[PDB]
């Protein structure tokens, strides 16, 4: 193992080289499938083969479609997973309703994405992920929202694929829980991630990362996520809503952090 | 550069110029052995992926080695290659090099042509051949004698060895030593073949490569498989402890140590006998094209015609390319790029046979497309064919062999929620050459047919997706997967009707929770008269529908007798009524027989796995329609990827129509006219909105006919609780069609066949389910007048659309489903302010 270790180094540091979408299938599909299976060894941990053998054949770990939908499995692992106070902010997503509650205090009422206009209408769905069930459930997480940006640095500059990038995950797929469960303004939107990508194309040249640098920026990533998911959990009042003091929170208060968690992990780490 | 001509007999005996692949690996190879001639163990290890060129290039080493004699400084004489496995079962490796350099030097010695030089040399060769003749039996005694002490003492020898006794590596040394003299030449080369069939057949290689050929005028070119290799020294190195010790120490730490010991002893052994930098793999082609982004370190051009010019050559990664986007039927994308990938991973010899036997095939053609490239992948990569239970007979191949494989690969893979688009992305090299066989197989059936692009839409497609919700919360589950295949037939279907009345048996199986009595491609009904049902008129009957209306709906009616005779009600019988009313002539007197086949109510048993006239103004536009589709059905060219896509959007959708629908059910929900109303009409409604929208949206992303698509930019959603999404895209598409002078029946032949099917135009519009609100109506108005610019006729006139939305005889829309009832339903809610 302690031979196996330089060489698995060096082939983070060869496959992940001279790229930025590379980069994020390490940190989202390599160092997360450990951390998320991290809540399985301390909940079941004979089974245990058969929870690695469950486990890697729903995450799809070695034949992953794309970033974003391992984020999809994700999002289901991290919700039929065992829980308490029967809280829709989980570690890594916020659970949204679909359906109109009585009794709603202040503007709350179940989402709808048409209020988003322009790219933000793209960034709103691409951090969206949908599981089904006996009920079916929707989440809004930070693991799909790289699991966005890691499909769209693999694409061409083309409109033709970026407008591709947009519609994978979003009415296509339908996620169902794992075995181991009890039961035009959006030309314009396309056009900041062309010119952007057009920057990845030239400035990702000089890329060098490590699998210590994806390791680390994993490990604030999630570390950051454990907070929020119990910091901010508690704070459901009825005045979050439109909320501008610190206690104060709601869902866009749970995704700014979880946001700028994943920016301070690359940043502090980088 | 290279140049491969594909009109040539393949004979790897005639690979002598601009017929192979290796040669800038080789040259490295070759001047790499020379390179250690100057500078005392030269073992180079070629490993193979069980055959990748194995045979073929190990004597290209050969070949190059031999005859380069007078031009190169220093030269080397190869011995024939050795297979260890074809050797005497007790002959040394020792006794076999010898013997054939002892021929090489005997016919060097007939060659010469002084007669004193002859004589001397010959005297010297049996000289040593003698010496080893008389050490050979230290190889091979079961027992020392002390008479060998007498010989080991013998210092009679004319040429004085160094160390004294009697050992065969001096021995050999000297007789090697006196074989580059005779033969004029340095560093003879050893070359040995692979162990796989009998690999015990290799300690015997490996011990003689580390004994006796370590002279600096011997290399060796060894080839197999290192973890073959590790295998055999590993159990060799467990044979050196005692056996006692191995019964005596038999706890853990005890055990767990001596497994350290031979990790560490088999480790340097073969860094020992196959040093990394000797260690040379044989590049796959795809790591000398690259990835078509970057400047690969070669460059390959291919033949596909016979006469074309060296500039006029295609690259191979194109070659390839031109097959796989024709052959598959597949819009040029990323997609596309990835099974070109897989292609470019195979064995050189083996990309080549299979484009030999498809481009010579289409030559022919020139004087079908996916039949070539089936054809030519069947007769080169069977092995992985039949080593997966496939049909691997070409004469037998339908659309009912089509779905077994299908789910065979499936099962085998273990990819239930997205296998069915035949991604190699497996992790056997048999699993993945057989997704691009069934693409092959896929587009070669479902082409130029509409029936058999929804059988295998419902069939093929269907029965991935449904055993995976529905079929897998009890699992013996390989039980389970021949009685669920037993149900409904996969490996022969008398019909696609009897797989849609059987369907709605296995949905309906699964218990909705908390009771609402809705599920996902339909609803439940209630044959029983409701007591005092709030609202509307009485349950429902087949006989009230007019002409057409009664055509749809009964056929999409399926009754299935389960605690009860049950009645059941599913898009999935209406898409399974189209196709064999589609496949079937255009004569009318042949058409009605297809046609009542779908109506003629039957029974469906139970799943095992489970605890338990007027009516022929429709038969004449069917007949219209019919004569439509055998003409346009030929320009499609359906997809695995395609009908994959098709039905992947179209399981979103049912599943979302029935998860918002459900709570929907009012006391007021009859005739709905605001999106909060939603009864039995509004929800089968969105079904077949759901299966237009899903043909339109990935035919225009994934259709071959069309080289880019033309829903725009923008967020591609489904038609749930809503029509809007579906209108706009269908602007959208036609917008952009008549500015560039494409229609609908030739850029979207399959929606256009779809979207003009007589059957499916009582469903579309019914009158319960239009929803037509003041906002809802200016979209739905506009979503009429476009389906009516592309079937051409307007299905309901202006004064039937009136009619639905203002609140005599319809014959092309049903009229019970808007008060019709539905098992489960709480008729004590109603609709809120």
């Amino acid at each position: 193992l302690r031979n196996c270790s330089i060489y698995l180094a060096s082939q983070v540091s060869e496959n992940c080289q001279g790229s930025l979408s590379k980069f994020l299938q390490m940190l989202l599909v390599g160092c997360g499938s450990v951390s998320i299976f991290n809540q399985f060894v301390t909940e079941l941990a004979e089974k245990f083969e058969q929870l690695i053998s469950e486990y890697v054949a729903y995450m799809s770990v070695g034949r992953i479609e794309s970033a974003s939908h391992w984020a999809n499995r994700c999002c289901a692992v991290v919700a039929n997973s065992p829980n308490d106070e029967k809280i829709g902010v989980f570690l890594g997503m916020v659970q949204l309703n679909r359906k109109s509650r009585q009794h709603m205090p202040g503007g709350y009422k179940k989402f709808n994405i048409d209020t988003e206009n322009g790219l933000a209408k793209a960034a709103m769905a691409s951090s969206l992920s949908t599981v089904a069930s006996n009920n079916l459930m929707d989440f809004c997480s930070v693991f799909n929202l790289i699991g966005a940006i890691a499909d769209i640095s693999a694409c061409r500059c083309e409109r033709s694929a970026i407008t591709n990038a947009f519609n994978k995950v979003i009415a296509q797929t339908t996620c169902i829980v794992p075995p181991w469960s009890e039961a035009t303004e959006f030309s314009d939107a396309i056009t900041k991630v062309e010119q952007w990508l057009k920057n990845v194309n030239e400035i990702e040249i000089g890329i060098r990362p490590s699998a210590l640098l994806i390791g680390k920026v994993w490990s604030r990533f999630y570390f950051n996520l454990n907070n929020v998911a119990d910091q901010h959990k508690t704070r459901l009042y009825r005045n979050a809503e439109h909320g501008r003091m610190a206690s104060q929170s709601n869902a866009a208060k749970i995704m700014r952090f979880n946001v700028l968690a994943f920016l301070h992990a690359v940043l502090v780490e980088e | 550069k290279i140049i491969i001509n594909l009109f040539a007999p393949n004979l790897p005996g005639s690979t002598k110029e601009d017929d192979l692949i290796q040669k800038s690996l080789r040259d490295q190879l070759v001047e790499s052995i020379r390179n250690s001639i100057a500078y005392g163990r030269n073992v180079f290890f070629v490993d193979g992926t069980r055959g990748a060129g194995k045979t073929t290039f190990i004597n290209s080493v050969v070949k190059s080695l031999n005859s380069d004699q007078d031009d190169v400084k220093v030269n080397i004489k190869c011995l024939p290659t050795i297979d260890p496995t074809k050797l005497p079962r007790h002959e040394p490796i020792l006794v076999t090099v010898t013997a054939r350099l002892n021929k090489m030097v005997s016919d060097k010695l007939k060659g010469y042509w002084a007669s004193n030089d002859y004589r001397k040399q010959k005297e010297q060769w049996q000289n040593h051949l003698a010496q080893l003749q008389r050490g050979l039996h230290l190889l091979t005694d079961k027992e020392y004698k002390p008479e060998y002490f007498s010989d080991a003492l013998k210092l009679d020898a004319q040429l004085d060895y160094s160390i004294g006794g009697q050992d065969l590596s001096e021995i050999f040394e000297e007789l090697v030593k006196r074989a580059c003299e005779i033969l004029d030449c340095k560093a003879i080369l050893i070359t040995f073949d692979d162990i796989d069939t009998q690999f015990d057949a290799g300690w015997d290689v490996l011990e003689s490569i580390r004994k006796f050929f370590n002279s600096r005028k011997l290399v060796v070119v060894a080839t197999g498989d290192l973890r073959l290799y590790s295998q055999l020294i590993r159990g060799k190195q467990y044979e050196n402890y005692s056996k006692t010790l191995l019964e005596q120490e038999k706890e853990s730490v005890r055990l767990a140590e001596r497994g350290y010991m031979v990790e560490h002893l088999e480790q340097q052994y073969l860094l020992k006998l196959f040093p990394v930098q000797k260690r040379i793999q044989l590049k796959t082609m795809l790591q000398l094209v690259g990835e078509k982004g970057k400047a690969g370190k070669e460059e390959i051009k291919v033949k596909t015609e016979p006469g074309m010019q060296d500039i006029d050559a295609i690259d191979v990664r194109q070659a390839i390319g031109d097959a796989v986007r024709e052959g598959l039927n597949l819009r040029e994308g990323s997609d596309a790029d990835m099974y070109v990938n897989e292609l470019l991973k195979q064995p050189v010899r083996l990309l080549m046979q299979v484009l030999q036997d498809f481009y010579t095939k289409k030559y022919h053609a020139t004087s079908s497309v996916p039949n070539l490239l089936r054809n030519a992948l069947y007769g080169s990569m069977l092995s992985s064919i039949y080593r997966a239970g496939l049909n691997y007979e070409q004469h037998r191949f339908g659309m009912d062999s089509l779905c077994k494989d299908i789910f065979t690969y499936v099962k085998q893979d273990r990819d239930f929620n997205t296998g069915f688009y035949l991604r190699p992305q497996s992790e056997s090299e048999a699993l993945r050459n057989c997704s691009i066989y069934l693409a092959s197989q896929v587009s070669e059936n479902c082409q130029g047919s509409l029936s058999k692009f929804l059988q295998m839409l419902l069939v093929g497609c269907g029965s991935v997706s449904i055993f995976n919700q529905f079929v897998t919360e009890l699992a013996k589950f390989e039980q389970l997967i021949s009685e669920y295949v037993a149900y409904m037939s996969v490996g022969r279907i008398e019909s696609a009707s009897h797989w849609a009345n059987r369907c709605c048996a296995v949905v309906a199986n699964s218990p909705n929770d908390e009771k609402i009595g809705v599920f996902l491609g339909m609803v439940q009904l209630n044959r029983k008269s409701r007591q005092h049902m709030p609202g509307g008129y009485k349950k429902f009957n087949i006989d009230t529908e007019n002409g057409l209306a009664k055509a749809a709906m009964a056929s999409s009616l399926s009754t299935v007798a389960s605690n009860n005779l049950m009645d059941f009600c599913s898009v999935f019988n209406l898409i399974g009524a189209i196709a064999d009313i589609s496949a079937c002539r255009c004569e009318r007197s042949a058409i009605t027989n297809a046609f009542n086949k779908v109506i003629a109510q039957t029974t469906c048993i139970v799943p095992p796995w489970s605890e338990a006239t007027e009516f022929s103004d429709a038969i004449t536009k069917v007949e219209q329609w019919l004569k439509n589709v055998n003409e346009i059905e030929i320009g499609i060219r359906p997809s695995a990827l395609l009908i994959g896509k098709v039905w992947s959007r179209f399981y979103f959708n049912l599943n979302n129509v029935a998860d918002q629908h459900k709570t929907r059910l009012y006391r007021n929900a009859e005739h709905g006219r605001m999106a909060s109303q939603s009864n039995a009409a509004k929800i089968m409604r969105f079904n077949v909105l759901a299966f237009l929208h899903a043909v339109l949206v990935e035919e225009s992303l994934y259709h071959s006919v069309s080289d880019r698509e033309y829903i725009g930019e923008g967020l591609r959603l489904n038609p749930v609780t809503s029509v809007d999404e579906f209108e706009k895209k269908i602007k959208i598409i036609g917008e952009k069609l008549k500015a560039d002078n494409k229609t609908w029946k030739n850029t979207h032949p399959l929606f256009f066949l779809l979207i003009s099917c007589p059957i499916l135009h009582p469903f579309i519009f019914p009158v319960g389910g239009i929803n037509c609100s003041v906002k809802a109506l200016n979209k739905e108005t506009s979503f009429n007048k476009l389906i009516d610019e592309i079937v051409g006729d307007k299905l309901l006139s202006d004064e039937e659309w009136d009619y639905l939305t203002k609140n005599q005889i319809f014959q092309n829309t049903i009229t019970s489903l808007n008060s019709s009832t539905i098992v489960g339903a709480s008729y004590d809610k109603d609709t809120p302010a």
